[PDB]
């Protein structure tokens, strides 16, 4: 969850709640070799 | 009888409370701690 794309989801999703009453974030599936948790293979959280 | 001096229409006067009330409303973005990061946390949590 280091890189922004997280931090990002729960700030939209905010933003959506006040305004129209629904805001909402997934997650997704994904390599990364620049920050592995394990097997070089993480979970990451996208911005709906 | 005599010249009487230009009264300018009561519409113009209304019409510039408008006007300066459209420009004070957004001028303010809301307070919540006083100075920096106000209603301009919204403005800094995505520059970061």
């Amino acid at each position: 969850m280091r890189h922004n794309t997280a931090k990002i989801a729960v700030n939209i999703a905010v933003r959506e709640q006040i305004e129209a009453g629904v805001g909402a974030w997934r997650l997704v599936t994904d390599y990364e070799d620049q920050s592995p948790t394990s097997n070089n293979q993480v979970i990451r959280r996208e911005p709906i | 009888a005599y010249y009487e001096n230009p009264e300018v229409p009561q519409a113009n006067a209304y019409m510039l409370e408008a006007a300066t009330s459209a420009v004070k409303e957004v001028a303010t973005l809301g307070v919540d701690t006083e100075a920096v990061n106000g209603g301009q946390v919204a403005f800094d949590t995505v520059n970061q």
